[PDB]
């Protein structure tokens, strides 16, 4: 997924 | 208060929806998607009007030119591209970031595009040129939104490092650091219409309204679940005054801009709501949500 549809680390 | 009902449902989006924006001239929405598409749809009847193609990744963020006449997108393929409206060209492709690219957004003038990245930078472009302006080393973490104010003489930029910070566009110098008394992420920012104000979401249930030439926290907005995401929030201003934003409980919340009292919760969508936005005449929400829903919402006010 793109970098915003990732959940924070 | 506020009474948004569901007028449309748009599929169309093959993977999580990450912005939603209407033109400036009400007419159009956009959407981008980790699906590396940008769909245009009409503003008021939801009708698909055309697919924008052309990155090779996943898109983060999509935005208008103040002449509804163009778009920047921000991929995780490092690079912004600017797009026509009317022929779906890609104009320029911006390459310059090292890392992916998060945020974007054109000036007034529509003449310049600031964009933040996972590079930690915050990048200033030459619309007509597409070339690098200016690179400014922001922040320590990636940047996760960035705006100019009502002239475009400053730009605010936010980072998951916990940081919101004021910009002078000329000159590229860190005019102001604004954090409260706790440090988390803070996932997206932005100036208020009237230019005075920036609205600062951060990953601790939390949206803020800071008066950001004096440095104060005015108004706090909280009840919605923020935890994990950059979701997008908005100023609603074509009836009453409301704050409105997603939220990782699958729903869309409105608040008093005043009171900060929670005004309505608008349900529907089957996954964490990602991207809002409102219209610039008509009392009209856009909301869009991540993978397990995949579709956009259009919700309709008489107040």
């Amino acid at each position: 997924l793109c970098s915003r549809a990732r959940p924070l680390v | 208060k506020p009474n948004y009902t569901l007028k449309f449902t748009l599929a169309g989006h093959t993977k999580a929806v990450s912005a939603v924006k209407f033109s400036p001239n009400g007419e159009w929405l956009a959407s981008s998607s980790a699906d590396k598409l940008i769909k245009i749809w009409g503003a008021y009847d939801g009708k698909f009007e055309k697919t924008i193609s052309g990155h090779k990744l996943g898109i983060s963020d999509v935005a208008w030119s103040s002449d509804s006449r163009l778009l920047v997108s921000g991929s995780d393929d490092k690079t912004l591209k600017v797009w026509e409206l009317s022929t779906g060209k890609s104009l320029k492709t911006l390459k310059g970031h090292s890392n992916y690219v998060f945020c974007c957004n054109f000036n007034p003038q529509s003449n310049l595009i600031v964009s933040g990245s996972f590079d930690e930078s915050v990048r200033i472009w030459d619309v007509r040129t597409g070339k690098c302006l200016k690179t400014l080393p922001a922040h320590s973490d990636p940047v996760s939104a960035v705006h100019f104010n009502r002239d475009g003489s400053l730009i605010v930029s936010s980072s998951y490092d916990g940081l919101c910070r004021i910009w002078d566009t000329a000159s590229g110098q860190c005019l102001k650091t604004l954090i409260d008394d706790d440090n988390p992420p803070v996932s997206f920012v932005k100036f208020s219409p009237n230019g005075k104000y920036i609205l600062a979401a951060t990953l601790d249930n939390t949206l803020k309204l800071w008066d950001y030439s004096k440095g104060k926290c005015l108004k706090t907005y909280t009840g919605h679940k923020n935890e994990k995401y950059c979701i997008f929030a908005n100023f609603s201003v074509t009836g009453g005054k409301w704050i409105v934003s997603g939220s990782e409980d699958n729903m869309v919340y409105i608040w008093n801009l005043q009171s900060k009292e929670v005004v309505q919760k608008l349900q529907g969508h089957t996954d964490t709501v990602l991207c809002t936005a409102c219209h610039p005449t008509e009392n009209i929400i856009a909301s869009a949500a991540l993978e397990n829903d995949k579709t956009i919402k259009l919700w309709k006010s008489d107040t």
